[PDB]
């Protein structure tokens, strides 16, 4: 019955600068709060607690503030193994403990454009009674991308599947890709179809497409 | 030292239970308390329940109060979190971790225990490839398995550098589908093989699809 809400849900920042996340409680919670960090298929580890007493193995630049109802985590100098998700958790009344919903940490880096790719339902799966076109936003920042699907000029509403990738390693940009499913019959019935990128480092909208054939 | 190891992951058809163990060592089980926390990939953490391994007496969180039944045996030092009438939620990772008065923070955790709640059966993923035409991308659709995961290296692992393969999203049919798509000279094909090497264990499946276009 005590909640925690998380400063902003995500925040990008370049490496070595500073980052501030801020924990916040319905009901005042004294002191008496802990930090998480969790890295992606990893259980998460803990960071301080007390508001503002480091873990063990926990260095430096991680600190925090509090004390009432908001509380703060401050990473001074960013880090390439600190960009992760970070969690509060509170522990008021003594057995009874709640979780943030999270703030996961990105690296800012300088804007970059996607390479856009379009790719037909394959001669193997059109046998069966499904067709599946691709669409692949490669090597792009920030996160944000909206990428439409039409058929004939016609634009199609729920029945895409999007997943992005986690940031890569030696680029620190991500990967996306537009899957649009559609029955064997329908895919025959049409020619053109189109995936059309929008990304705020492209001059205008992307236009990917191609004929059945 | 500090070591918590949970069970593997498991799959419940809807309305079942789930009993995930978590054993310790390093430090005396009988002195910290256990707590179970579990995470969605739709929300955060969400504490299940706190119980202390020497007189297994337990409280629950209100959110779980029923369905919950936490107990442990202390010869073998185990912690044990059981949860019944599994509703299609309760697919996440479920973590056990140690407390080290009244400070109740919570360290170690366990590895975790992914367990899926779908009444989908075991089935082998479909490899489709995805042939580029006019660098170049090459890809590979596998689709429609269960349960996850997949593995997928390209060329018996020749080729690395650029490959991106994306996470495995969960379609209407209740199967997964996932692509993995590398990015080459384009030069290159009409020369290389560019070989998608997917396998499932879960479903004795081992498939190899050749990714060549036009």
């Amino acid at each position: 019955e005590i909640v925690m809400t998380q400063s902003p849900a995500t925040l990008s920042v370049s490496p070595g600068e500073r980052a501030t996340l801020s924990c916040r409680a319905s009901q005042s919670i004294s002191s008496n709060l802990a930090w998480y960090q969790q890295k992606p298929g990893q259980a998460p580890r803990l960071l301080i607690y007390g508001a503002s007493t480091r873990a063990t193995g926990t260095p430096a630049r991680f600190s925090g503030s509090g004390s009432g109802t908001e509380f703060t985590l401050t990473i001074s100098s960013l880090q390439s193994e600190d960009f992760a998700s970070y969690y509060c958790q509170q522990y008021n009344n003594w057995p009874a403990i709640t979780f943030g919903q999270g703030t996961r940490l990105e690296i800012k880096r300088t804007v970059a454009a996607p390479s856009v790719f379009i790719f037909p339902p394959s001669d193997e799966q059109l046998k069966s009674g499904t067709a599946s076109v691709v669409c692949l936003l490669n090597n792009f920042y920030p996160r944000e991308a909206k990428v439409q699907w039409k058929v004939d000029n016609a634009l199609q509403s729920g029945n895409s599947q999007e997943s992005v990738t986690e940031q890569d390693s030696k680029d620190s940009t991500y990967s996306l890709s537009s899957t649009l499913t559609l029955s064997k019959a329908d895919y025959e019935k049409h020619k053109v179809y189109a995936c059309e990128v929008t990304h705020q480092g492209l001059s205008s909208p992307v236009t990917k497409s191609f004929n059945r054939g | 030292q500090v070591q918590l190891v949970q069970s593997g992951a498991e799959v419940k058809k809807p309305g079942a239970s789930v009993k995930v163990s978590c054993k310790a060592s390093g430090y005396i089980f009988i002195s910290y308390f256990m707590h179970w926390v579990r995470q969605a990939p739709g929300q955060g953490l969400e504490w299940m329940g706190i119980i202390n391994p020497s007189s297994g007496d337990t409280r629950y969180a209100q959110k779980f109060q029923g369905r919950v039944t936490m107990t442990r045996d202390t010869s073998t030092n185990t912690v044990y979190m059981e949860l019944s009438s599994l509703r299609s939620d309760d697919t996440a990772v479920y973590y056990c971790a140690r407390r080290p008065e009244r400070h109740n923070w919570l360290d170690p955790w366990g590895q975790g225990t992914l367990v899926t709640v779908s009444s989908a059966s075991t089935k082998g993923p479909s490899v489709f490839p995805l042939a580029p035409s006019s660098t170049a991308a090459l890809g590979c659709l596998v689709k429609d398995y269960f349960p996850e995961p997949v593995t997928v290296s390209w060329n018996s692992g020749a080729l690395t550098s650029g490959v991106h393969t994306f996470p495995a999203v969960l379609q209407s049919s209740g199967l997964y589908s996932l692509s993995s798509v590398v990015t080459v000279p384009s030069s290159s094909l009409g020369t290389q093989t560019y070989i998608c090497n997917v396998n499932h264990k879960p479903s004795n499946t081992k498939v190899d699809k050749r990714v060549e276009p036009k």
